């Protein structure tokens, strides 16, 4: 939230990669942050067992 | 490894079983009971 | 390539200095529970990057080394490598204890359990509904922060119905009884003889070298498990200076997989288990049956150590299974947010003892340890 | 001297008192039968 502001406007759609992926909405030059990495914070143990849950039922 | 060779055969067995039955309990000199001891190692 | 390191200030100590050879484990105040203070340790260094830490002692009397083994507490209790940051003890009860909104943590007790018929008691003395304690079983091989029974390196039991842990999975093969605030768990836990394990010791020796064996080169591999020799040592215990005080980098092994050895008879995976092994809990004394007839027999060719692939197949060089006089299996204690366990040592703490005839503690074997790791160090004085 | 130098334990009696010569009688070493009298030699 603090990184909030300072981001730009970058959509996802259809990737010509893979599956889903970024497409940057404005000439973005050099050094400027695109997007903060947010999500969960989980440690190693409790992650090592979620590295193979999910892909036990296979994502 | 030569002395690691040739010791390892041998020390392991009675040398280390006669340092632990001296960890259990002390008396005054126990140089005389282990030293009594590998006498019936052999 | 290095030099050993010479004696310090605080190394060579005066008669009447009755100062304590490793820095001590200083408390500090963590939470409050069971109306008890428990207390952290602030500036030891703990087992991270599949290695350990141990403290050592400046020896004077060798010339080789100028460092060997020794220990701090008196007694057995909890070893002080294998330890959360936000996990506390005490010097009253030697409770384990996480946070308040700390999570699944684990620690063993320093007993090298190898052979012969040992026994201790788990002080059960507290929980909560909120609160779930795994007092069991774990390896050298399994850490500290996971909860154990997490694989095959350790199996544990649940906090209530006593679900023996194994891998993740919750067998309720034993008479299921609750812990309650008043409860206590006595791990009757038989092991066969080192000669019993040192002839399963040849068996995954003279299985891995040539029998599958027809990767690009695997003779240098076939090589190790040929010189796979059932209790000797290569050990590579340095001595580090940390945190301005003295311990020990000493090695530690990594994650492996199942041992199956094809028998020609059973037509299928048949795996090793030792000779006749029994897991039994003392819920107040009264027997609950056998858990575990399969504790794995582990010495030089189960658990791998930290070994070279690339920097040390070009050439002197060591062996990927070797001993150490810290391999076994460890009186493990685990807690989550808060659940307060103790370990028990001596026979006058003991409530609820076994007639046996072989009922060993702890703290004959914790002998057997100071008394061993210093002549297994005094073969590697020449 | 080494009752506390060996290491800060009522346990690390052995580095001053019964370590020292066995160590010391193992600075020659062999049979066995002769390193019973090795043990003797601090008596």
């Amino acid at each position: 939230n603090q990184l909030t502001k300072r981001k730009k406007p970058v959509t996802f759609a259809r990737s010509a990669i893979h599956n889903w992926g970024l497409y940057a909405l404005e000439p973005i030059a050099a050094k400027e942050m695109i997007i903060e990495y947010v999500g969960e914070s989980i440690r190693q143990p409790v992650a090592e067992m979620r590295e193979k849950r999910y892909i036990k039922s296979g994502i | 490894s030569t002395t690691r060779r040739y010791l390892n055969e041998h020390v392991t067995k009675h040398l280390l079983e006669g340092m632990k039955l001296i960890a259990r309990e002390k008396p005054e000199d126990p140089l005389r009971v282990l030293g009594q001891f590998l006498i019936d190692a052999s | 390539s290095v030099p050993v390191i010479p004696y310090l200030d605080y190394d060579i100590v005066d008669l009447g200095s009755d100062i304590k050879k490793p820095d001590f484990p200083q408390l500090s105040e963590s939470h409050r529970i069971n109306e008890q203070q428990y207390y952290i340790t602030e500036d030891t260094p703990l087992n991270k990057r599949n290695f350990m830490y141990q403290p050592c002692a400046a020896n004077l009397m060798l010339d080789k080394l100028k460092y060997c083994g020794t220990d701090y507490f008196d007694k057995s209790s909890i070893n002080l490598m294998d330890r959360s940051d936000k996990l506390a003890f005490s010097l009253d009860d030697h409770s384990v204890s996480v946070s308040e909104n700390c999570g699944w943590r684990s620690v063993r007790s320093d007993v090298c359990m190898k052979e012969g018929k040992i026994y201790w008691e788990v002080e059960v003395k507290n929980v909560s509904d909120t609160s779930h304690i795994r007092c069991g079983i774990s390896r050298r091989e399994a850490s500290t922060e996971t909860p154990v029974g997490c694989d095959f390196y350790g199996y544990s039991i649940r906090d209530k119905g006593l679900q023996v842990i194994h891998e993740g999975r919750l067998h309720t093969v034993l008479k299921p009884h609750e812990m309650q605030a008043g409860d206590r768990i006595g791990f009757l836990l038989t092991l066969p003889s080192l000669q019993s394990q040192s002839e399963q010791a040849m068996d995954y020796s003279l299985k891995r070298i040539q029998e599958l064996n027809n990767k690009f080169n695997k003779e240098f591999y076939k090589f190790l498990l040929r010189s796979c020799e059932p209790t000797n040592v290569v050990r590579d215990q340095i001595a580090i200076r940390y945190k301005n005080q003295l311990f020990y980098e000493s090695t530690d092994y990594v994650k492996t997989t199942k041992p199956e050895y094809y028998d020609n008879r059973d037509d299928m995976q048949k795996f090793y288990e030792l000779e006749n092994s029994s897991f039994e809990v003392f819920v107040n004394g009264v027997s609950h049956g056998i858990a575990f007839e399969g504790l794995t027999p582990f010495l030089p060719p189960f658990s791998e150590l930290q070994y070279n692939e690339k920097f040390y197949l070009h050439h002197e060089i060591r062996n990927k299974y070797v001993n150490n006089n810290r391999l076994g299996y460890y009186a493990t204690l685990s807690s989550f947010q808060g659940g307060t366990a103790s370990i028990i040592t001596e026979a006058m703490e003991l409530k609820f003892l076994p007639k046996d005839v072989d009922i060993k503690t702890l703290n004959d074997i914790y002998n057997e340890q100071i008394a061993s790791d210093i002549v297994w160090d005094l073969i590697d004085e020449i």
